[PDB]
């Protein structure tokens, strides 16, 4: 019987370590796909591999929840957890463990945090994780921001005044509304002085002293 | 898990002076308001809402 | 310094590329779809209210000057009157 | 006429909605008697429902129908040389899965997916038989038993028509061969299907670059023998005649391009119809139109094949479009290094017109600094402008870092930290940084070597290394000493040119000689500078305070920097001490690694490889011996001991010693006669030349590497080190260490798996060529680099 | 005393019997729940210690092969060809020289985690002795004897608990080595029966990647097979505790502390506690 | 490793003749582990040989006369020679030998001298045995094409195709005549009989079990030699069984089960069979009586079977033989007179079994 196995699989981290939880539930998914306990182990294995930093195989899970059923009454968990394991592939390595910037590393794993958590913002307004939504894109906007002040700091050594005016330009299209704008504005003003475009370097000089950080 | 989400700095959006429209905030990446009022940091609900019975 | 003409410096290429055959052939009175046409797209433009496109075309060799030819025409609000400003040579 | 009891306990066991209330036959009944005839043999007859039992009356009437339990697992017991999975993903989408219900019905769909695929790699006489365990009904398993079938075996090749060629070159070209020879191990009779177009290609292609254009190949018999053994295959060639090249003519939009298109496709006057030179020509058009902002342009060939005076033109139209520029540069990949040291290699600008001759040069540039294992351009193109393009670069870190720490306390021997933290990357910024601290029983060597590759952002480096030897060899004579040396070094380098790059910088060495044994070679250099003291008493100190100049050129144009297998690269470190220091003198070294390929998939690669080194004294002094140079060892000349190649010094008469319990290597003594006494071990010369010569294998028995690890070659180098300043007229019996013609040659076989956690070379030579009191040893290991 | 001092040239194969053969953490380390095929192991073994009389031992065993992984119904079948290049540098104070044992064989192990540990490994090792004496007008030496070894291992292994298991090994191996002569006495041919026993205590928690295994020791060496006439020979027997441990991940093959002692004899084998690392980062 | 079953052990000797009568020359260089039909032909006491190097030789029925050893296969006049794949079979009637080989040669040797050997380039490789009939060379090719050539020069050379199927097995069908049509065994398990003239219609009849099967990879096959009597085609093939038709063109069909690749003889009222699990049956011209297997060797790589003197003699893989009797088919006979093995079929004319074994060596035991 099915009832025998997921009787002893409450044995959690909590209560037993990050090992015992997966040896139970595993034999309960290959061996019974249209059983009892259907969609209950495809939400226990989601949660199981977060925190056992089993983030790759996790993501397989994610998309296997939405694809065989959408209708799902409280789906802004597993929609929540697809922000948290591409978050769980950011600055938490030997790296981080020194207390260094990767801001200008790979943006792929905090551009893909995005495309999820706006559709939980936007589509269930009075969820439960609503409000720790909106707290994590305020991190995810100022990261993907400072990638781009890195472009336009190398950009401004070796000298490229299309580059330059490129990235802010960009910037100022993506993300208006951060540190990151600000702080690339004297850079988007200096590479308007180093070619004869006068006439657009005192339209940024008359911005910066306009808005006094 | 951090605790960069939370001490992390606040949004402000620069203001326009007269001649400069600054019509460039037409893209994505948009942060809207949705009354967020509930837990954050470490005390969240971490457990799957099982669905009980009828 | 003792290093300022030794350490070898690549070509740093900028801009879009502007041969002097096909930017005189482009007059006032004239469309964006045509400008885009025979002289490409512009990497630059101005945003900040007027739609004026710089085509500027400028290219650094190593340690041997800098040259930068300059082309802005600002357009109008329908987009047909163009003002002619050609700079061969920068300051 | 309704019936009520039709929902009994027999229905609920894999579904309730699809099984038991499948069919309405509750508060729907329509018919009057045709209740059997609408429910059993309309729906109860495809799904799962065997059972076409007539029902009754209404008094006894019951369906029982027996559902068959479901599988459980897909146990593959036997695997014959088979891998497990590849024989399961096939099952997913052809035959049965886990969990999944089965009505005593697939025998058919099992045999597809494991018969038919044993007919496909050659196993024709395959008898496999699924049959199913005796097990309750809970998770009902079964049980796979293997029969194989014959071997894909290949009896002859045979070519019909080949009136021009012989059927025997053709098999020296052909990737499907038959029989291999002791010379080699690959190439016997293994049949793919897939290997079969293979060839046939190779087939269709070697005709073409002879001249002859109209050759056709007709249907291939592939023959079964009876009782089968072995597979024939029989192709059906029918070439024409050898055709010439007429000219060549080049139409379309140019440009611009009407000299540099026209001198690139000029051809030989009688010339015939290469294959291989009209698809050469349609791509170097294609990488000429790239250097200019073309991306994307259009080029065909129309061959007008003339079978009247056996000619052939070809006509190219080009249709080269519009000027394409770079709008962004995005790297994917760099989860440990930063954009800045990706973004410094890169020869294309960002806002510029695309040039595919930077585009390359960008992506070899990070091939040869040896942090990723695959790299490749992705050039993508923008939606909205028709000329613009996203250079997308999709690098693979590699694990570049080793932190050896094999310290390890003995009962009586003590403490002896082996720390060798050495890496190229500190956190993804560049920094190589460098600590070996190999703190020994006494010899407490201690280094940091940082290196900064960009001070500046043209690309000039400056680096830095401390060094501290502290070498007490109080116990043994073996050219040992009491050596206590430490000091700095700054090197400050700088590229002149896109592959070669120099160096410069100061630097500052300390040393202390205490307590040294007296011989020829190293009482020449303290007879020169410094005193005169006795040749029959221990313990004379000698405390040097050098300063340095480090020059040098480094010459790299590899293809790959974490291990290559093309290019040459050409080094240089040269050193003279400043007017002024305790020395005079100087030192040039010089190292060569040429590797060539010899086919065209860069399996053979020969690798030549050369050392020579130089140096004299400035003034009269007479080079110092802690800085001679040394060969032997493994890495240099593998076949002999470790620094055993070249002179060895005559040791002056002893007279005492530190204790002398009477087996002491001190001669003059009571343990040995009373003259000059000569001596076995290697001091080194002022002078060295070393050259190597490899060939590297292709893949061995050990198969196994996932992706380049293991490696085969073996070699054949010499090399020999004479002391230049050696005085041959007063010493007669001893041999002439100032010949530069005693060549020591060896030769065997190398292995090198290139694994990150045991990056180990062990070696195996023979000296074949050697002379007296060298040592020589046969096997060698060490880590390399 | 000088056919005793000539007689530490004859008792070379004595010492490299114990050498030559070893444990299964010495050869395949810890071959427990590995997916792989056919791999390609790394292993260096160096012992040191005076036997009697500043006895200079460094002798540096290396090993490389691989795998075959053939399971059928629960008994595998493993097959690779081993080198045996030991650089034997094993002399004393009066005489110098080394010893460079260059061997080849195969491998087959049938072990399980059931505790049905059989192997049989059978090597052809090829000794070259070179010394140079000084007393007694002898000096240099040259000659060549071969080698040939039959390794019968047995073993069970009861899981009387979830992580700490006890493996009672079971050693009998065939030798048929052969002797040498002067030119300026000699020796016989014969075939050791050298055998052990001793339990293991091995403490292995392979629960996660991170595996662990507390592995414990208590054989003692024994010899079936004694001969007298090497003057004659001499009784010794030997102890041969030792406690190892491993801990095998995926970025560290390394960190083991293998170690093996004695109590009483008159020979050394090995340090008291020493180990490696690494890291690849 | 086995793939079904090894083979069958050997039953009791009963060795009721004296075989003493054998001679052994090893011609040629030896076939080895080559499918072919190298089989031997007697004309007037003349018993002739090759091999697939091209040592085609001539010897006699009583000891080997009138020997003469030419180099057919040398492809090569500069300083060495090569062999050219003569893998035909040997074939001697109206004074000329003309043998088949695998590069498109069909060789047309001389009785007397034996050294003028005109060859007729092919569409493909000659592997049938190659008749003749009114002056006319029949040869089945592996490309599926009929080219027959004169006995002059071979001036006619009409080709008509049958059918090409996908992993054939092999294309040696020896045809054979009857009444003007030369009933030709196809590729693709057709059976076909048309007129020699210039190629008349074809009448293809399906008769193999390669259209009821989903996955087939040698099942559509035909390799027989359809002797007739009274105008009666057998033609049986691979995975069918016997296939009596007759000349009027007709469009009825009937085999039973379990037809081979090798050949049988007609005795008038009682045929010979074997099969792939080489048991030697029996059965009748119509339908079958007392089918009677014989299970002792299974699996032993049996050759085709050949009438000698009341018995029928079966040769074997290792060199042994297999006298079988008619009544019941229990009486065997087993002699060790080759080590390498017999491949090709026997021949029996006029009191002399000739056989061939895999070494070139020819055998004349008498019983």
């Amino acid at each position: 019987p099915p009832n025998e196995i997921y009787a002893t699989a409450q044995q959690k981290l909590q209560d037993g370590n990050w090992r015992q939880a997966i040896t139970q539930l595993e034999a309960l998914d290959n061996r019974y796909p249209f059983g009892p306990y259907s969609q209950q182990v495809q939400l226990d294995l989601i949660y199981a591999y977060y925190k056992n930093a089993d983030l790759p195989l996790a993501q397989a899970a994610i998309d296997r929840f939405i694809r065989l059923n959408p209708t799902h009454p409280n789906i802004d968990y597993v929609m929540y957890m697809r922000g948290l394991t591409n978050m769980a592939l950011d600055d938490s390595a030997l790296q981080g463990f020194f207390g260094v910037d990767r801001s200008d590393r790979d943006p792929q794993h905090a551009r893909a945090a995005f495309s999820d958590f706006s559709k939980l913002v936007r589509g269930y307004p009075n969820s439960q994780y609503t409000t720790d939504a909106t707290k994590r894109l305020v991190f995810l906007k100022d990261r993907l921001a400072k990638y781009e002040y890195s472009v336009a700091e190398y950009y401004t050594e070796r000298g490229a005044w299309v580059a330059v005016v490129n990235r802010v330009e960009g910037m100022l299209r993506d993300y208006p509304d951060t540190q990151a704008t600000r702080d690339a504005l004297p850079l988007m003003e200096n590479a308007y002085r180093q070619m004869q475009m006068n006439a657009q370097a005192e339209k940024v000089a008359k911005i910066i002293a306009a808005n006094s950080s | 898990g951090d605790e960069a989400y939370l001490e992390a700095a606040p949004l402000a959006e620069l203001h326009a002076p007269a001649g400069m429209i600054l019509p460039v905030t037409s893209g994505d990446y948009a942060i809207p308001v949705t009354n967020g009022s509930g837990a954050v940091g470490k005390a969240l609900d971490i457990r799957p809402p099982a669905q009980p019975l009828a | 310094s003792t290093l300022e003409r030794v350490v070898y410096r690549p070509d740093i290429n900028q801009g879009n590329y502007l041969t002097a055959n096909d930017v005189s052939k482009i007059r006032v009175g004239m469309t964006q779809q045509q400008v885009a046409y025979a002289l490409g797209t512009p990497l630059m433009s101005d945003p900040f209210g007027t739609n004026t496109w710089f085509y500027v075309f400028r290219q650094q060799p190593g340690h041997e000057g800098v040259t930068q030819q300059t082309l802005t025409l600002t357009f109008n609000s329908s987009g047909v009157l163009t003002n002619i400003d050609n700079k061969p040579a920068l300051s | 006429f309704v019936v009520k009891d039709i929902h009994f306990e027999g229905l609920q066991r894999v579904a309730v909605g699809a099984a038991l209330l499948s069919m309405p036959v509750r508060t729907g009944d329509t018919v009057n008697d045709e209740d059997i005839s609408n429910t059993i043999r309309a729906l109860f007859a495809t799904g799962n429902f065997e059972d076409v039992r007539v029902l009754r009356d209404g008094d006894t009437l019951l369906v029982q129908v027996k559902e068959r339990p479901t599988i459980a697992s897909i146990t593959f017991s036997g695997n014959k040389s088979v891998k497990d999975d590849m024989l399961k993903q096939n099952l997913e989408a052809s035959g049965v899965r886990v969990g999944e219900s089965l009505d005593r019905t697939t025998i058919a769909d099992i045999e597809k997916g494991l018969e038919d695929f044993y007919y496909s790699v050659g196993k024709y006489s395959a008898s496999v038989k699924a049959v199913v365990t005796p097990l309750p009904r809970n998770r009902v398993d079964l049980k796979l038993v293997f029969q194989e079938g014959v071997s894909a075996e290949i009896q002859q090749i045979n070519i019909v028509g080949n009136h021009a060629f012989t059927t025997d070159e053709l098999i020296s070209h052909f990737q499907l061969r038959d029989e291999v020879p002791w010379w080699n191990v690959v190439g016997d009779r293994k049949y793919q299907k897939q290997k079969l177009a293979g060839d046939l290609e190779t087939l269709r292609s070697y005709y073409l670059d002879r001249g002859y254009a109209r050759f056709n190949i007709d249907s291939t018999q592939v023959s079964l023998t009876p009782d089968k053994k072995g597979i024939y295959v029989t192709v059906n060639i029918t070439e024409g005649d050898q055709y010439k090249l007429s000219g060549v003519e080049v139409s379309g939009n140019l440009a611009g391009h009407s000299a540099e298109i026209e001198q690139l496709t000029k051809i030989e006057p009688g010339e015939l119809y290469n294959g291989t030179k009209v698809t050469k020509m349609e791509d170097d058009i294609k990488k000429l139109l790239g250097r200019y902002g073309y991306a994307y342009p259009r080029v065909q060939s129309m061959p007008e094949i003339n079978d009247a005076d056996k000619t052939v033109k070809l006509r190219v139209n080009v249709d080269a479009g519009n000027r394409f520029y770079v709008r962004k540069i995005r790297f994917e990949g760099n989860d440990t290094s930063k954009d800045a040291v990706l973004r410094r290699e890169m020869r294309q600008m960002e806002g510029a017109w695309l040039g595919s001759d930077l585009v390359d040069q960008g992506k070899e540039r990070l091939n040869r600094l040896g942090f990723f294992e695959t790299v490749d351009t992705d050039t993508q193109r923008v939606p909205g402008s028709p000329d613009q393009v996203d250079v997308v670069y999709k690098v693979k870190e590699r694990n570049t870092g080793s932190f050896n720490f094999g310290i390890c306390y003995g009962t009586e021997s003590g403490v002896s930290f082996q720390a060798g933290v050495q890496q190229d990357n500190w956190l993804g910024t560049g920094y190589a940084v460098g600590i070996n601290g190999t703190k020994n029983d006494y010899q407490t060597y201690a280094e940091l070597s940082v290196t900064n590759p960009y001070f500046t952002v043209d690309g000039v480096s400056l680096g830095g290394r401390l060094f501290y030897n502290d070498f007490q060899a109080d116990d043994a004579d073996l050219s040992d000493y009491t050596n206590k040396s430490y000091g700095t070094d700054v090197t400050l380098g700088f590229p002149i040119n896109e592959y070669n790059s120099l160096r410069a910088g100061l630097g500052y060495v300390h040393n202390s000689l205490s307590n040294m044994q007296p011989q020829v070679a190293m009482w020449r250099y303290l007879y020169s500078m410094g005193e005169h003291p006795s040749t029959s008493d221990q313990d004379n100190s000698f405390k040097t305070d050098d300063f340095t100049f480090n020059y040098g050129w480094t010459y790299n144009k590899l293809d790959r920097g974490y291990f290559p297998t093309d290019g040459s690269r050409v080094n240089l470190t040269g050193k003279v001490t400043i007017p002024g220091s305790d020395n005079e003198y100087y030192k040039v070294t010089l190292d060569t690694a040429t590797y060539v390929p010899i086919d065209d998939d860069h399996k053979w690669v020969v690798l030549g490889r050369t050392r020579w080194g130089y140096g004299d004294g400035l003034g009269g002094k007479e080079m110092p011996f802690y800085e001679n140079f040394y060969a032997g060892g493994s890495s240099t000349v593998r076949g002999f001991q470790s620094n055993t190649i070249g002179p060895k010094a005559v040791y002056f008469p002893h007279q005492a010693s530190n204790y002398d319990p009477d087996y002491d290597y001190e001669c003059a003594t009571q343990d040995g006669a009373k003259d000059l006494c000569k001596s076995d071990d290697a001091v080194g010369g002022n002078a060295m030349a070393v050259a190597s010569l490899e060939f590297i294998t292709p893949t061995p028995f050990i198969s196994d590497k996932y992706a380049n690890s293991v490696r085969t070659s073996f070699f054949w180098d010499m090399g020999t080190v004479w002391d230049t300043n050696w005085d041959s007229s007063q010493y007669s019996g001893y041999p002439d260490y100032s010949d530069p013609s005693n060549i020591r040659m060896s030769a065997g076989i190398a292995l090198q798996w290139m694994s990150p956690l045991c990056p180990l070379v062990f070696s195996y030579a023979q000296p074949f060529k050697k002379y007296d009191g060298d040592k020589a040893e046969q096997f060698q290991f060490n880590i390399g680099k | 005393e000088a056919t005793r001092n000539a007689a530490a040239l004859f008792s070379v194969d004595y010492k490299a019997f114990l050498n030559e053969v070893n444990n299964l953490n010495k050869r395949m380390g810890d071959l427990r729940d590995i997916n792989g095929e056919a791999g390609a192991w790394c292993r260096i073994m160096s012992g040191t210690g005076s036997a009697s009389g500043g006895f200079s031992d460094n002798y540096t065993h290396v090993q490389v092969g691989v795998d075959k992984k053939h399971e059928l119904d629960g008994l595998d079948l493993f097959t690779g060809f081993t080198v045996t290049h030991t650089d034997s540098s094993a002399s004393a104070d009066v005489f110098s020289g080394k010893t460079k044992s260059v061997g080849a064989g195969l491998y087959a192990s049938a072990m399980f985690d059931s505790g049905a540990y059989i192997d049989l490994i059978g090597k052809y090792v090829h000794h070259d002795n070179e010394y140079t004496a000084t007393f007694a007008g002898l000096g240099t030496r040259d000659y060549s004897t071969h080698s040939w070894y039959a390794g019968a291992e047995a073993g069970y292994r009861y899981h009387v608990t979830e992580d700490a298991w006890i493996e009672p090994q079971a050693e009998l191996v065939y030798g048929s080595v052969s002797g040498k002569q002067f030119a300026w006495m000699k020796d016989k041919d014969y075939n050791p029966l050298i055998g052990r026993t001793g339990v293991d205590v091995g403490k292995s928690f392979s629960g996660k990647d991170w595996k662990v295994t507390a592995r414990a020791g208590l054989g003692y060496q024994f010899d079936l097979l004694a001969n007298g006439e090497t003057i004659k020979g001499e009784k010794d027997s030997r102890m041969l505790m030792s406690v190892g441990l491993n801990a095998e991940i995926r970025d560290n093959v390394r960190f083991g502390l293998e170690f093996e002692k004695s109590a009483f004899g008159k020979y050394n084998v090995d340090n008291a506690v020493c180990a490696n690392f690494r890291y690849s980062f | 490793e086995e793939d079904v079953v090894k083979m069958s052990p050997l039953p009791t000797v009963e060795n009721q003749f004296t075989p003493t009568t054998a001679w052994s020359t090893s011609v040629g260089s030896g076939i080895g582990n080559f499918y072919s039909n190298l089989h031997p032909a007697l004309a007037d006491n003349v018993v002739y040989a090759a091999d697939r190097a091209g040592l085609v030789k001539a010897l006699n029925a009583d000891d080997g006369k009138e020997i003469w050893s030419v180099s057919l296969a040398e492809k090569d006049g500069w300083f060495s020679k090569e062999p050219a794949l003569l893998s035909g079979g040997v074939t001697v009637s109206g004074g000329h030998v003309y043998i088949g080989s695998e590069k498109a040669q069909v060789y047309a040797l001389n009785t007397s001298d034996g050294t003028v050997a005109w060859q007729t380039k092919v569409a493909g490789e000659a592997l049938s045995r190659p008749v003749v009939s009114d002056g006319l060379v029949l040869i089945h090719t592996s490309n599926g094409q009929l080219q027959a050539l004169n006995e002059a020069d071979g001036a006619v050379k009409w080709t008509v195709n049958l059918d090409m199927p996908s992993l054939s097995l092999r294309g040696e069908s020896a045809p054979t005549t009857a009444f003007g049509a030369a009933v030709v065994g196809g590729d693709n398990g057709r059976v076909s009989a048309v007129l020699m003239e210039q190629g008349q219609m074809i009448w293809q009849q399906r008769i193999s079990q390669a259209t009821g099967s989903t996955e087939i990879d040698r099942l559509s096959d035909v390799d027989t030699t359809p002797v007739v009597v009274n105008g009666v085609v057998f033609a049986l093939a691979y995975n069918g069984n016997l296939t009596a038709l007759d000349l009027r063109s007709g469009q009825i069909m009937w085999k039973r089960e379990l037809g081979s690749v090798n050949d049988f003889i007609v005795d008038g009222n009682r045929i010979y069979l074997v099969d792939q699990n080489d048991r030697v049956m029996a059965l009748t011209i119509d339908g079958g009586v007392t089918l009677w297997t014989q299970s002792d060797l299974l699996h032993r790589l049996l050759t085709s079977p050949v009438l000698y003197n009341g018995n029928l003699v079966v040769g074997d893989s290792e060199g042994y033989l297999h006298w079988i009797n008619v009544e019941d088919g229990r009486f065997v006979a087993q002699q060790k007179v080759d080590s390498s093995g017999f491949q090709t079929e026997p021949v029996a004319a006029d009191g002399k079994l000739l056989i061939q074994a895999k070494d070139g060596t020819v055998y004349s035991i008498t019983r």
